[PDB]
């Protein structure tokens, strides 16, 4: 003389993404000439 | 090569010096002021790396 019927559907869902990047340059350019020299006391030359 | 002759005047001043340990502080501060080695054959030119 009856009947009856029940549905439950349920549903999750989760997506994460994370991205680093990290980039560096470093440029030297040296180009000398040569050096220079002081005489100190403790020396003992003659030009001081 | 004739060697200078401040230098010749520093190694006697070096080697006039009282005891032994003078004469061989004397003499460091002599080489390094002038250098322990000297380049007698060189070559010339350029290089590039």
């Amino acid at each position: 003389f009856i009947t009856a019927n029940s549905e439950y559907s349920e549903s999750s869902s989760f997506k994460n993404t994370e991205t680093e990047k990290s980039m560096y340059t470093s440029s030297r350019y040296l180009f000398p000439q040569g050096r220079i020299d002081f005489t100190t006391p403790d020396s003992g030359f003659d030009d001081v | 090569i004739k060697l200078s002759p401040q230098f010749t005047s520093g190694v006697q001043a070096a080697l006039a010096k009282a005891t032994g340990t003078e004469k061989r502080e004397a003499l460091q501060n002599l080489f390094q002021e002038y250098g322990h080695v000297f380049r007698t054959k060189v070559h010339i030119g350029g290089v590039l790396s």
